[PDB]
């Protein structure tokens, strides 16, 4: 889209209509007559837009009002409660700005926000920039998160966020034109090859995709409108629900087959019928004929009856023949009609096996996308946040993804290597005790207005508890917690000194003997500048590669390589690397997904923030405490990096609304 | 896109753990079934092909070209009598067993002579049998 | 989720 239509599609906002959210701040306007709106309407996308053609500079609300123009600068009360709605949710300024009024000498309320990753200093970058003090704690030696860059000599290599998934409505879009970001384009073509070492047949290809897709959407019928789902008392899974299709599409082939097999024997049973008249005149004849050859041997003279003897005879003759010459005749339109209905046969099946183990791979795919087994997906809600996506074609960071949060965390104050261990939050404040990871033995304590969890939903999960919160959270968070989906996939890298593959394509897949296998080592990416192969390690097989050595999985790696390339191409790699999310301290899995009997509504759950009781009894109700962040806490964008971020930008704004006021909503 | 489920079909393998390996395996064996009577009527099929061997080629009668008559010789009188007493009211049938009058003239053979050839006491006699 | 694929994205379901 384009101009301040735009503005409003690239920040994810209907340009025409006033927003949930600005129905909170300005509900005199969303009340009020249709003509106001549109001048907020149009202030809000302007404003946008200002900061969207520049946003490496601030957007001072002393800059949005001289650039915006009359009538719409005739209010100034108003272009300043817009502008200031904006700035404090994340729709302006923010990421990595130059400011124009540098920040208070003196700051206003403590904040310490748990874990560095991106969503964590999506916030830090905010909160700082409302003028409160931030601190912000990380278990880890670096700043990342799930946002890993491998770095050893000129290989650069991401084992945890690697491609943007299009820059159309993408915060990281803005972030891009504010850091140097290096965004290669990844072009989709995907060559499956087969366990041999051999490209499928483009006609294959093409059958078992478009199967995959009409099995796929059998499903969501199946599930949004014939409502199966619920089966012998539990959720139905994706993974169950793709069977269920299949077994109606194996049972398909089969009432077709005996159909059709049974309108054969519907004629071969009249074509008996018709030979067993057709036998029974041939022997009605012969004895007629029979009858008249002894009949002309009465020489004439012959009296009048002998006479007729012969001619009735011969009438007798002459019709039971005319009537087997129509016998043969029927006889002919069946012997072809017979031969026609056997010569175009049914499917002979409904997928061969090396049909199904190519399906397989769509399902691998699937389960990389959810990074878990697709037999624990929700039915119906797996793909609820599929009307978000961004529109343009996927892109990947040449140096490296990293890149981004080290970029994130300039002028922040990050404590490493501090794990946190207990949240204590009361009506009164916070404290948050923390350990040093190297020496587990120096104890911090850390005092504050609020605490903003930016903790992996793999670490909130873990059993037992990796982080104490005193009080214990409710349980309507806990369970919020237990329902959701933390899940696996991780990522082989294969490093060599030479590129043998094809230059020219980004990525390719490899497919799976087994289904049990159907995650191992199924798809292929060659992305940066340095020979580098990275394989995706998805299903089932994430989870399992796991308990499996370094060089038992390289060795797989080059195994499938040989067999696609050639045993002699493939060198050995100089440098590997495989990545244990699952087993990875601070993650206990790759990213979220909506388990069966989950919801997107729990992962609104997740971030509605924590109010501690009254500490004196009968006191008024206080203040919320405890904030949470993290891609796991944004249901209309989840286990994305733009979604963390988002998350951010969202809590910043809720914590500064809270413990800074909010002067824009009178 | 572009799938056809019923509801009916889906209680059906879903029912319990094994409905699906079930529902498939008795269609298997209906069309195990039906695959052999096919065998057995092909089969019994052409043995009945091969007792019409040589058609009916040995046993048909050349074709009389006579153009046809309108008096009636003695004889022919006579040969419709008992073609009547024999083929009924197929005014077709007598035609030939006599070749030389038209189905019209035997139509009219009936009406000419009733009283002469006793045709109602000939076609009486034809309803016993 | 869905919208983490990025080859041969599926598309059965979006809507
Ligand atoms: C293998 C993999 C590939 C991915 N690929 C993509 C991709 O291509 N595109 C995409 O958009 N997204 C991708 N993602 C998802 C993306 O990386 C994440 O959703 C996002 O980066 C995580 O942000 P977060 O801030 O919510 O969590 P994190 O970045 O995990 O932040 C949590 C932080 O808290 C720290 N921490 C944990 N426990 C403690 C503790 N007790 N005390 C202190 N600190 C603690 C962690 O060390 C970490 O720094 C991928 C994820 C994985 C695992």
């Amino acid at each position: 889209p384009s101009g301040v239509e735009g503005a409003a599609f690239q920040s994810r906002l209907p340009h025409d209509r006033m927003t949930s959210q600005e129905a909170a701040c300005f509900p005199d306007i969303i009340s009020g007559p249709q003509q106001t709106q549109k001048v907020f309407l149009f202030i809000r996308n302007r404003t946008l837009q200002l900061w969207l053609d520049n946003p490496k500079i601030q957007l001072t609300f002393e800059a949005t009002l001289q650039q915006l123009e009359a009538p719409y600068n005739s209010d100034t009360v108003l272009v300043h409660r817009v502008h200031s709605y904006l700035e404090r949710h994340g729709l302006i300024n923010f990421g990595i700005y130059k400011r124009i009024k540098p920040l208070p000498t003196k700051k206003t309320g403590k904040v310490i926000i748990i874990g560095s990753g991106v969503s964590g200093l999506a916030a830090a970058r905010q909160l700082q920039s409302f003028g409160m003090d931030v601190t912000l704690l990380e278990a880890r030696d670096r700043v990342g998160g799930r946002v890993a860059t491998f770095r050893k000599g000129n290989y650069v290599a991401d084992l945890g966020a690697m491609v943007v998934t299009g820059l159309g409505g993408n915060p990281m879009a803005v972030v891009s034109k504010q850091v140097n970001m290096e965004l290669a384009k990844i072009k989709q073509k995907c060559p499956l090859y087969e366990a041999n070492g051999q490209a499928v047949p483009k006609e294959k290809d093409e059958m078992v995709e478009q199967e995959f897709n009409r099995l796929l959407e059998a499903t969501s019928k199946l599930s949004h409108q014939l409502d199966f789902n619920v089966l012998n008392n539990k959720p139905v899974s994706l993974g169950q629900a793709l069977e269920v299709v299949i077994q109606l599409q194996e049972k398909h082939v089969k009432d077709e087959q005996i159909e059709h097999w049974k309108k054969i024997v519907k004629t071969q049973e009249e074509l008996k019928e018709l030979l067993n008249k057709m036998v029974n005149l041939k022997e009605k004849i012969k004895e007629l004929h029979q009858q008249y050859k002894e009949a002309s041997e009465v020489k004439p003279p012959r009296d009048i009856t002998a006479e007729f003897l012969v001619k009735s005879k011969h009438r007798d003759l002459t019709a039971l023949c005319k009537e087997y010459d129509e016998l043969a005749e029927t006889q002919g339109k069946l012997e072809e009609k017979l031969q026609e209905l056997e010569a175009n046969p049914p499917s002979d099946v409904y997928l061969s096996s090396r049909d199904r183990q190519i399906l397989d791979w769509h399902f691998a795919n699937l389960e990389f996308a959810n990074a878990t087994p697709l037999s624990t997906l929700s039915l119906k809600h797996w793909d609820q946040d599929d009307d978000f996506e961004f529109t343009g074609s996927h892109l990947t960071v040449r140096n490296g993804y990293s890149c981004v949060p080290v970029a994130l965390a300039e002028g922040l104050d990050i404590k490493l290597n501090t794990a946190v261990r207990q949240v204590r939050y009361t009506a009164s404040g916070c404290e948050v005790i923390a350990v040093n990871t190297r020496s587990t033995s120096q104890t911090f304590i850390y005092k504050c207005d609020a605490v903003l969890c930016t903790l992996p939903l793999g670490v909130l999960k873990q059993q037992p508890p990796a982080v104490q919160f005193v009080p214990p959270l409710p349980e309507w968070k806990t369970s919020a917690v237990q329902r959701m989906g933390f899940g696996n996939l991780n990522k082989v890298v294969l490093c060599f000194d030479r590129v043998f593959w094809d230059p020219s394509v980004n990525l390719f897949g490899h497919v799976g003997s087994t289904t049990a296998s159907r995650g191992e080592l199924f798809l292929f990416w060659n992305l940066y500048k340095a020979p580098i192969l990275l394989a995706l390690v998805a299903g089932e097989a994430a989870g399992i590669m796991e308990n499996i050595s370094d060089d038992v999985i390289v060795g797989r790696c080059l195994a499938i390589l040989k067999g696609i390339f050639g045993s002699s191409a493939v060198p050995q790699p100089k440098e590997t690397v495989v990545s244990r999310w699952r087993a990875d301290p601070w993650a206990r899995g790759s990213y979220s997904y909506v388990a069966a009997g989950s919801s997107g509504n729990d992962y609104d759950l997740m971030a509605q923030p924590i109010t501690p009781g009254p500490s004196i009894p009968g006191a008024p109700q206080p203040i919320p405490r405890l904030f949470f962040a993290g891609e796991h806490t944004i249901r209309n964008y989840p286990a994305t990096v733009h979604g963390a971020l988002l998350s951010g930008l969202r809590e910043a704004g809720r914590i500064a609304d809270q413990f800074l006021g909010a002067m824009y909503t009178l | 896109k572009g799938m056809f489920l019923s509801q009916e079909d889906v209680e059906a393998v879903s029912a319990n753990a094994t409905a699906a390996t079930t529902v498939l395996r008795q269609l298997d064996m209906e069309l195990v079934s039906v695959k052999r009577q096919i065998q057995n009527i092909k089969q019994t099929n052409s043995a009945l092909k091969e007792k019409l061997d040589g058609g009916i080629e040995p046993y048909r009668l050349p074709e009389v070209i006579q153009k046809c008559n309108a008096r009636w010789t003695t004889e022919e009188q006579l040969l419709a009598v008992q073609a009547i007493r024999k083929y009924g009211r197929d005014f077709q049938a007598i035609s030939d067993v006599i070749g030389n009058k038209s189905v019209v003239q035997v139509k009219n053979f009936f009406v000419n002579y009733r009283r002469r050839f006793n045709i109602d006491e000939v076609l009486q006699e034809w309803e016993a049998e | 989720a869905r919208t983490m694929q990025t080859a041969r994205k599926s598309t059965g379901g979006k809507a």
